[PDB]
């Protein structure tokens, strides 16, 4: 499956998977910290 | 008191508006029984605005007429009344992780520069190259620093240009 | 086959096409295109065009006149300008229904009338005109001044009064004369008028021609003058209790430093102003004694130019042979000329409206409102026209051999870096002011306008601080009560200055926030992105990558050919018809800010915009949605009202624009072939082929298309907004 | 006549809770205009068993159809003068597809 | 080689009409005659829209634009490798020979024709257009 | 693809004279009604543009049952005419009557 | 139509923040912006921004971040193909918002 994980090295592959993975961060982190106006911790 | 500004603990639009978004969340659940899942969620909702004007009247908030939190973006006024966290923390917190990026690309495109053929590692990305660089982007301003002193962060006059220059 | 119309190219004279009208149209003042065109007889046309202009800027000040004294109300609205409204002119339109005629008879007049959002009531009556008669003479003279002119400029044209082509380019002497008597003496001659006419006229004493011997515009004439006793002419300034246009708290001075405004016309004071003129008068003189000419004295600009190549190389040969392409360039000097002038037209509107120098001003909404839109996108358009010459220099004029190492190659050399770092402000600005304003669209939408990005501007805050606001308790220079620049303006303008920054219903220096914010950053993409698309096609117009040769090709040209990737809109000229785009925003944005603050303000309702200006929907919906209920109901199936016509002209404004798009989005081609088909048509229809035409129809050039496009596009602009802003304004007010 | 159709529910996470709006029906969630549920009224469903086990049977027809794409591709892909018996392919779809089709929904 | 006389006994190819044909510029200014010899009777297309058989042996079209005469020339030699060459007709009745003007096609040399509009020097040695500013006519460095 | 001349003219000319005959109409009612002459306009009470060949076959089907569709118990929509169906207090459908506005926005 | 139906049905999708349908006037707003950025791709040519693309990409090549992938404007087909294609998306995205906004409301 060497041709199989070059497709996923994809330039769209791997944007889709970086940026389910940014948006998810960033979801999880406004769900444990909801409403981060400012850094205060 | 930095630009006419009162803080949100002191303000009564503030709490006028705190008061006035939970009567708007009590005036929904007043619709549902006592624990349905609307009323599980919209209780949940009125403890996230409690929780979210309790935490931004103790951060030091400046408020308006409009009990509006606003914030100082002045380093100088920031740092004087304590209102680094608004904009002046932060301002350094996105640069790090913008210039974690672009140096992180930049470094992609060096490293890739020297294969046969450059754009199909573009279009397909080196996945090890590129997670390994990811992982070592985390001292991106030192190296970038060091990069500035030794002449190596910029190009010389190899770059192209027009006719008239 | 040779037609006649252009006579100005055999080119377009031999083109059989309707694309010969349409050119010679549009090549008519391009001179320097011209057959048979020496650089001579270039800049005679030049001056006799310049001679025809101002004859129609003075035959169209007269008939201003003309109509507002014949037709208007100005004898009427001396006495109660504050409740009666202005006619500009009357109508006659046959077209009128009934109802029409009764809806347009305002201010007191006898029929329809247009009421005049213009401001030259508030303007003449400042500078002491009361009768019809005054307004009247003054018509007169302004129509023999532009006869005047227009037989200097068929003068100049003739052959022993047709100047050199040196007299031109002698720059040092005609500097010399426009500073110190076109700016300087003119500026002395209406302090004159302001000291013996306008003054007087404020305190109820008529002075006029009749009479302006007679009359001393100080009780000690000339003595305070030429004994240096200049005091004396502030002794007795008008007082706090003083009514415009009569003699009750009059005062007697003339040159006066009160600061401020007149408080019952909340306005400039006139002793002020002559004051202002006096000093500007004397400082242009001065400054018109500066350069060279037959007398032995003065300054060569090419000297000075020479001189000022700094050590260390930093600007190359610094301003070294840049003499001679300022003089030698006509497209130099007109976008030198363009840029001053769009600026000083800016400055005009930014403090016409803070500091209204006119009485009953400020209290006639409309005419602020109209005032504003009007200089700033007539500084739109002058400061887009200000890199377009500029690109038509460089393409043009530019001589790379005899600007060898100066600032003016210097540019060009860095113009990449120019044009990247004007590409990551306009991108920087954009990202984040649209990342703020939908921010906050978002969080008024979820219901939680608390988590909005309101960052408050302090430093436009400190500086109305510096200046004596003391709303904001910075306290620092003028706020500051014990400061040095505080102590040493008591005795000046500091009390008036102070007295009319802190009072909260004028619009000096008005209250500011985080919406100010957001829309000053706004204009701040704007102002950068419009420079950027200006700027890029001004150094890129001598060539680029994808196309080196493009000075070879003009300034104006439809494009290259689809090779080399393609090559659409790639001249300079295509660069400014994107720019206008961007400038028509940005004014926009510019103007739409001004009119809902000032609407929010005199409708005492400030919070509104506080409250509503860090989110579009709240611009969508508070000041587009809320404000045009009047301007549509101008005509509903129930009858109609004098906003009739503003609502009219705001679907036609929304009609020409959307024409515009029209040119804009489909391109010739299409056209071309539809025409050729309806060519067909015509041919071959019975009884109409009888009738053929003598320039064979063609689709417009893209060029041309462009230029059409944007001009609809512009003009439905301007239309659309000009009906709202006075249909917005005149319905409240 | 009282219940706002609603099908999309919005997860609590930014704020956007506020779209899960009071349709009815002890519910929370965002009023849908597809018609879905008076299709389903008019197909006689009464239960959301049958939906899901429609979804289900949808699924696995979108495994057969994606199966069927690979299969008359890669494995038993039809000749050139198969596709161009557009006589037996309108009369198939036509007495077929339209007609048995027509006929089973009135059955 | 030398200049042909078009023969205005020609036939035409046969076509059934169209509205693509000439206009009024024919009987005004000028329009374009094509010639070629077929081999055999083939279906090509018009130009200006439409098939036509053109007929064995020598075939005549005529055309309003030199454009579509040339379209024609290169569908004839590419679609059926056949060596059409055609004229500029006038309602004078004067026929100016044009495309195989030297009797060879354009893409290969003869030997004898002249070269025109031909400068010298490359296309960035080009002077600016400040030197030949007022130069009568408006004015390209390219001349 | 022969006459393609003719049919593209005479396409083109349909269009401007729809266009005229269109929006010119919606033209010359706001200019009446903005000059105050609410009698001149194209109105169905100034000057009526009657779509009466819509308004003829919506008869004609309302009274289909009638006549031309004896075995159908009432027409196939209520928008030919005839009364509304009130379904929990709001109209499902009702007879839509065609004047001068819907000859303008139809055209 | 401006005023009887635009403006003022619009007062349900510009009203809405706050509402369930806070998100019809966000997507109203949104499409608005997303139809006149269309008009970036429509009004402009390749030929400007091919030499602002080459203006960045010396900025690029002095930092030496230059893709070898070299970047070039979209073609002019492109060009065209993008502004049409958010041209009708920000359009009916405009048009979608306000009418389920006004009708989810009044209806
Ligand atoms: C450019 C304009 C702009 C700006 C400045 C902001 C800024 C913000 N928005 Mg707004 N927003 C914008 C555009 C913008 N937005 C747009 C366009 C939209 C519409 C799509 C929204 C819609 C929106 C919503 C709906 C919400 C926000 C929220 C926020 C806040 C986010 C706080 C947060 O997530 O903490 C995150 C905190 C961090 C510290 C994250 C930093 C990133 C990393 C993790 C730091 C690195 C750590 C470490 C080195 C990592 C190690 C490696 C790792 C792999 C382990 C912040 C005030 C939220 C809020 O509460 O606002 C008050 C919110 O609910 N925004
Ligand atoms: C972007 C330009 C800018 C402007 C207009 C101001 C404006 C001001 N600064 Mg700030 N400041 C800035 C950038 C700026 N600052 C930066 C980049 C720094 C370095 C972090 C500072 C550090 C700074 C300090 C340390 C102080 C100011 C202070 C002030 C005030 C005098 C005034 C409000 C003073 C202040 O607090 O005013 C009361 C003050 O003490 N400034
Ligand atoms: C004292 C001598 C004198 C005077 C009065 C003038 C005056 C003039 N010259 Mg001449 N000229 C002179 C000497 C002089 N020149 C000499 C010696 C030479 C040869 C060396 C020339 C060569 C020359 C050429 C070649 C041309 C002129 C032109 C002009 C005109 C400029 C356009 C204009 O009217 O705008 C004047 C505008 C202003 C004064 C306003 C600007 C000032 C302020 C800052 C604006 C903002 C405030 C504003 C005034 C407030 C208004 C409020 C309210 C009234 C609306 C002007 C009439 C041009 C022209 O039009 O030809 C007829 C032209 O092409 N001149
Ligand atoms: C070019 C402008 C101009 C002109 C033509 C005049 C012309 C005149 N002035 Mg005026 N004056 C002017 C500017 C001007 N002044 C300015 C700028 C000031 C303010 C310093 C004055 C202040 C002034 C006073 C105070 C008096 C005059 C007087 C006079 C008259 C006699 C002069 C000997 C004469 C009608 C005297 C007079 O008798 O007026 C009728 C007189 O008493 N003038
Ligand atoms: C002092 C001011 C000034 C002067 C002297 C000139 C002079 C010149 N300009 Mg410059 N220009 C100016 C201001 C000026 N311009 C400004 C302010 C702009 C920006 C808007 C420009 C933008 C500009 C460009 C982009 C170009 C020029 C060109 C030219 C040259 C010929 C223009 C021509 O043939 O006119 C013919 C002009 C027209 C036929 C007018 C076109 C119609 C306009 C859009 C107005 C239409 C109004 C409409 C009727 C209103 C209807 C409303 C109604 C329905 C209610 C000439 C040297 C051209 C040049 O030098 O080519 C190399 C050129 O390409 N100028
Ligand atoms: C609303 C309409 C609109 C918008 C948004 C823009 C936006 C822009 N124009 Mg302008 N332009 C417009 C209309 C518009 N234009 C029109 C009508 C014309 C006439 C043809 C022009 C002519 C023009 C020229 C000639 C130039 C520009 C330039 C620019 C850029 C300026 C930098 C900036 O603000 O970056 C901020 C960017 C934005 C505001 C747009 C991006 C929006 C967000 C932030 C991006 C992400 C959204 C989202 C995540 C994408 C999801 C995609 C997918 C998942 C569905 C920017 C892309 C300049 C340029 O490109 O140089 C820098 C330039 O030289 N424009
Ligand atoms: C794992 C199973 C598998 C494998 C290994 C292959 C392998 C191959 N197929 Mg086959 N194929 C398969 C399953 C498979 N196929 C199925 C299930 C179908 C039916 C649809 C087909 C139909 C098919 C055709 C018709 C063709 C191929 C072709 C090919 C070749 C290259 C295809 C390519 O570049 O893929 C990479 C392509 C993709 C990953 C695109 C997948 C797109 C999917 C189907 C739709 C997804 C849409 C998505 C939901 C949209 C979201 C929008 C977003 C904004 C949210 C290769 C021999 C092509 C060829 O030339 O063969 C010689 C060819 O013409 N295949
Ligand atoms: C409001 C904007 C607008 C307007 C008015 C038009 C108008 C027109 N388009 Mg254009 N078009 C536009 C936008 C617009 N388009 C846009 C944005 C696009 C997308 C790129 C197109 C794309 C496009 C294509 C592709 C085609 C058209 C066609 C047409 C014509 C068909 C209608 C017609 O002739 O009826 C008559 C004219 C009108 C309805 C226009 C309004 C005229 C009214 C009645 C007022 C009459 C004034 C009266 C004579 C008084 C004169 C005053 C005097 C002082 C001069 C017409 C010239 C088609 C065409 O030309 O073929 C027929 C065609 O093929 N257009
Ligand atoms: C392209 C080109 C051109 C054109 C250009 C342009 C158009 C430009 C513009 C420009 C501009 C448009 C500019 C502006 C500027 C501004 C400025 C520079 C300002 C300054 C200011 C200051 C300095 C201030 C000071 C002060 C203050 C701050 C306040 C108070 C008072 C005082 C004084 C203290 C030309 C023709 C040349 C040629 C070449 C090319
Ligand atoms: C909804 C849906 C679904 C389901 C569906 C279904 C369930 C369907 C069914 C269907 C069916 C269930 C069908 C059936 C059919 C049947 C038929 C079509 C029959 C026919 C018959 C006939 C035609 C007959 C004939 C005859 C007679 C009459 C008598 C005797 C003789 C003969 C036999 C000849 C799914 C899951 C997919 C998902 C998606 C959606
Ligand atoms: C704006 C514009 C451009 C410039 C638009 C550019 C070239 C396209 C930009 C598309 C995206 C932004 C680039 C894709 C880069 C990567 C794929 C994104 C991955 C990383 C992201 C997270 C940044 C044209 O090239 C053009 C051409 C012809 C007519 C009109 C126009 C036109 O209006």
């Amino acid at each position: 499956m060497k041709d199989f994980t070059t497709y996923l090295s994809t330039a769209p592959v791997i944007a889709t998977i970086w940026f389910t993975f940014t948006a998810g961060l960033l979801i999880e982190i406004n769900r444990y910290f909801p409403d981060p106006l400012v850094f205060s911790f | 008191d930095i630009a006419g500004l009162t803080p949100c603990s002191e303000s009564k639009a503030y709490a006028k508006l705190e008061k006035k978004e939970l009567k708007t969340l009590e005036k929904r659940l007043k619709q549902y029984e006592a624990d349905s899942a609307p009323a599980v969620a919209l209780k949940a909702t009125m403890e996230r605005t409690k929780a979210r004007f309790a935490n931004y009247a103790k951060a030091g908030l400046l408020c308006g007429n409009d009990g509006l939190p606003h914030l100082i973006a002045d380093p100088g006024l920031a740092l004087k009344y304590g209102h680094a966290g608004e904009v002046f923390i932060p301002t350094f917190g996105f640069l790090y992780v913008a210039g974690y990026i672009g140096y992180v690309g930049r470094q992609y495109l060096i490293a890739v520069k020297g294969e046969a053929k450059p754009t199909d590692k573009e279009i397909i990305i080196d996945v090890p190259l590129a997670t390994k660089l990811a992982w070592q982007g985390a001292g991106w301003p030192l190296a970038a620093v060091q990069e500035l002193q030794r002449g190596t962060l910029l190009e010389k006059e190899e770059n192209i240009t027009v006719s008239p220059r | 086959a040779t037609k006649l119309f252009p006579k100005f190219s055999q080119g377009l004279a031999q083109d059989p096409t309707t694309r010969r009208i349409w050119y010679g149209l549009a090549m008519a003042h391009d001179f320097e295109s011209h057959d048979g065109m020496t650089e001579e007889n270039l800049y005679q046309k030049i001056f006799a065009s310049h001679f025809g202009q101002l004859s129609i800027i003075f035959l169209w000040t007269s008939g201003n006149l003309f109509h507002v004294a014949w037709q208007g109300n100005f004898e009427q609205w001396v006495t109660d300008p504050v409740h009666i409204r202005p006619i500009a002119h009357a109508i006659w339109d046959p077209h009128f229904g009934q109802p029409a005629v009764e809806a347009f008879t305002r201010g007191g007049a006898s029929g329809p009338v247009n009421i005049s959002t213009s401001g030259v009531y508030q303007w003449w009556y400042t500078i002491g005109m009361r009768t019809n008669q005054d307004l009247y003479v003054g018509s007169v003279f302004l129509a023999l001044v532009s006869a005047i002119f227009l037989f200097a400029g068929w003068l100049h044209l003739q052959p022993n009064f047709q100047p050199s082509l040196s007299w031109f380019k002698d720059a040092e002497s005609r500097l010399n004369h426009h500073l110190s008597g076109l700016f300087g003496v003119s500026s002395l001659a209406w302090t004159g008028h302001l000291v013996h006419v306008a003054i007087p006229e404020s305190r109820g004493q008529h002075v006029g021609w009749d009479n302006f011997l007679s009359v001393l515009p100080h009780p000690q004439g000339l003595t305070p003058f030429f004994t240096g006793n200049w005091a004396a002419y502030a002794q007795s300034p008008d007082t706090a209790s003083h009514v415009f246009g009569t003699a009750q708290g009059s005062g007697q001075a003339i040159l006066t430093f009160l600061g401020g405004f007149h408080p019952q016309t909340q306005s400039l004071w006139l002793t002020d102003m002559a004051h202002h003129h006096l000093a500007i008068a004397v400082i242009f003189i001065v400054a018109g004694h500066m350069y060279r000419t037959n007398f032995g004295i003065g300054h060569r600009m090419q000297a000075i130019l020479e001189a000022h190549t700094p050590p260390s190389g930093s600007l190359g040969a610094g301003h070294k042979g840049l003499f001679d392409t300022v003089n030698n360039s006509l497209h130099f000097q007109l976008g030198l000329a363009l840029a001053s002038v769009g600026t000083i037209t800016s400055l005009v509107a930014q403090h016409m409206y803070s500091l209204p120098p006119y009485a009953f001003q400020a209290i006639d909404f409309t005419t602020q409102a109209a005032l504003y839109t009007h200089h700033q996108y007539i500084a739109g358009f002058i400061m887009c026209g200000a890199f377009a010459h500029g690109a038509i220099f460089f393409i043009r004029d530019y001589d790379p051999e005899q600007n060898k190492g100066n600032v003016l190659a210097r540019m060009l050399d860095h113009k990449e870096a120019l044009i990247s770092h004007l590409s990551w402000v306009s991108l920087f600005l954009g990202f984040h002011t649209l990342g703020l304003y939908v921010h906050n669209d978002v969080m008024q939408a979820f219901g939680t306008p608390e988590k909005q990005i309101l960052i408050e501007p302090v430093f436009a805050q400190w500086i109305q601080a510096a200046h004596g606001k003391a709303l904001y308790g910075f306290d620092f220079l003028l706020s500051s009560k014990t400061s040095a620049a505080f102590a040493n303006g008591q005795s000046l303008w500091l009390p008036g200055w102070l007295d009319a920054i802190n009072n909260n219903q004028n619009s000096l220096f008005l209250t500011i926030g985080p919406g100010d914010f957001l829309v000053h950053h706004a204009i701040a993409l704007g102002l950068h992105t419009t420079t950027l698309i200006l700027v890029k096609g001004a150094l890129d117009a001598r060539g680029s990558k994808l196309m080196p040769d493009k000075k070879d090709f003009g300034y104006s040209f439809p494009c290259d050919g689809p090779g080399r990737g393609g090559t659409c809109d790639i001249s300079a000229y295509d660069a400014f018809y994107l720019a206008v785009f961007w400038m028509l925003n940005t004014i926009g944005w510019v103007t739409f800010y001004w009119h809902w603050k000032h609407l929010t303000l005199w409708q005492g309702n400030v919070a509104q915009f506080d409250e509503s200006s860090t989110y579009l929907m709240g611009w969508l919906r508070d000041y587009l949605w809320l404000n045009s209920s009047q301007l549509i109901n101008g005509y509903n199936p129930f009858g109609m009202n004098s906003l009739s016509v503003w609502a009219w002209t705001f679907l036609f404004g929304h009609l020409i624009y959307a024409t515009g798009f029209m040119f804009l989005i489909s391109w010739r081609g299409y056209w071309q072939e539809l025409i050729e088909t309806l060519v067909w048509a015509h041919e071959k229809t019975p009884l109409a082929n009888l009738v053929y035409w003598k320039d064979k129809p063609v689709a417009l050039s893209i060029v041309q298309a462009r230029l059409v496009g944007l001009a609809h596009f512009s003009v439905g602009y301007i239309f659309t907004y000009a009906a709202f802003l006075i249909a917005s304004t005149s319905g409240r007010f | 006549t009282h219940i706002k159709p609603s099908a999309q529910v919005v997860w609590p996470i930014v704020g956007q809770e506020i779209l899960n709006g009071d349709v009815g029906g002890g519910f929370q969630g965002i009023q849908i205009t597809s018609g879905f549920f008076q299709l389903w009224r008019a197909s006689g469903i009464t239960s959301e068993l049958q939906l899901y086990t429609t979804a289900i049977g949808g699924l696995v027809m979108a495994a057969a159809m994606f199966f069927a794409g690979w299969f008359h591709y890669h494995k038993a892909a039809p000749k050139l003068e198969w596709f161009q018996n557009v006589e037996s392919m309108l009369n198939h779809h036509l007495g077929g597809l339209l007609g048995l089709g027509s006929l089973a929904w009135a059955g | 080689w030398t200049v042909p006389t078009l023969n205005p006994d020609t036939p035409s190819p046969i076509f059934g009409g169209s509205t693509g044909g000439l206009l009024r510029k024919a009987q005004t200014e000028e329009f374009y005659v094509i010639t070629w010899e077929a081999k055999k009777e083939q279906i090509f297309e018009m130009p200006t829209g439409g098939a036509a058989i053109m007929r064995q042996g020598p075939n005549l079209l005529k055309f309003g634009k030199k454009e579509q005469c040339l379209a024609l020339t290169t569908q004839l030699r590419n679609k059926f490798k056949l060596t059409p060459c055609f004229y500029r007709v006038f309602p004078d009745g004067k026929v100016q020979y044009l495309h195989p003007a030297d009797g060879v096609y354009p893409e290969k040399v003869n030997a004898g024709r002249v070269g025109a509009n031909q400068n010298m020097r490359r296309i960035g040695q080009n002077v600016n257009p400040i030197k030949v500013k007022f130069s009568g006519r408006m004015m390209s460095p390219a001349e | 693809i022969r006459h393609r001349d003719a049919i593209i003219s005479h396409l083109n000319w349909v269009c401007i004279f729809l266009g005229f005959h269109s929006f010119g109409l919606y033209i010359h009612n706001d200019t009446m009604s903005a000059l105050g002459r609410p009698q001149d306009m194209f109105s169905d009470t100034a000057i009526q543009l009657q779509p009466v060949f819509a308004q003829w076959i919506q008869n004609t089907h309302f009274l289909a049952p009638q006549l031309t569709a004896p075995n159908a118990l009432a027409a196939t929509s209520l928008t030919w005419g005839g009364d509304l169906v009130a379904v929990g207090g709001k109209v499902a459908m009702m007879p839509i009557s065609l004047g001068t506005s819907d000859f303008m926005v139809h055209h | 139509w401006l005023r009887d139906f635009l403006w003022a049905q619009s007062s349900q999708v510009i009203q809405s923040y706050g509402s369930a349908l806070s998100a019809y006037g966000l997507i109203f707003l949104g499409a608005h912006f997303v139809w006149a950025f269309s008009l970036m791709f429509l009004f402009s040519g390749r030929g400007y921004w091919q030499e602002l693309i080459e203006s960045i990409v010396w900025a690029h090549n002095k930092l030496k971040v230059a893709p070898a992938i070299q970047p070039r404007a979209l073609s002019i087909t492109q060009g065209r193909a993008v502004g049409v294609a958010h041209y009708l998306l920000g359009g009916i995205a405009t048009t979608w918002s306000f009418f389920l906004a006004r009708i989810i409301s009044v209806g």
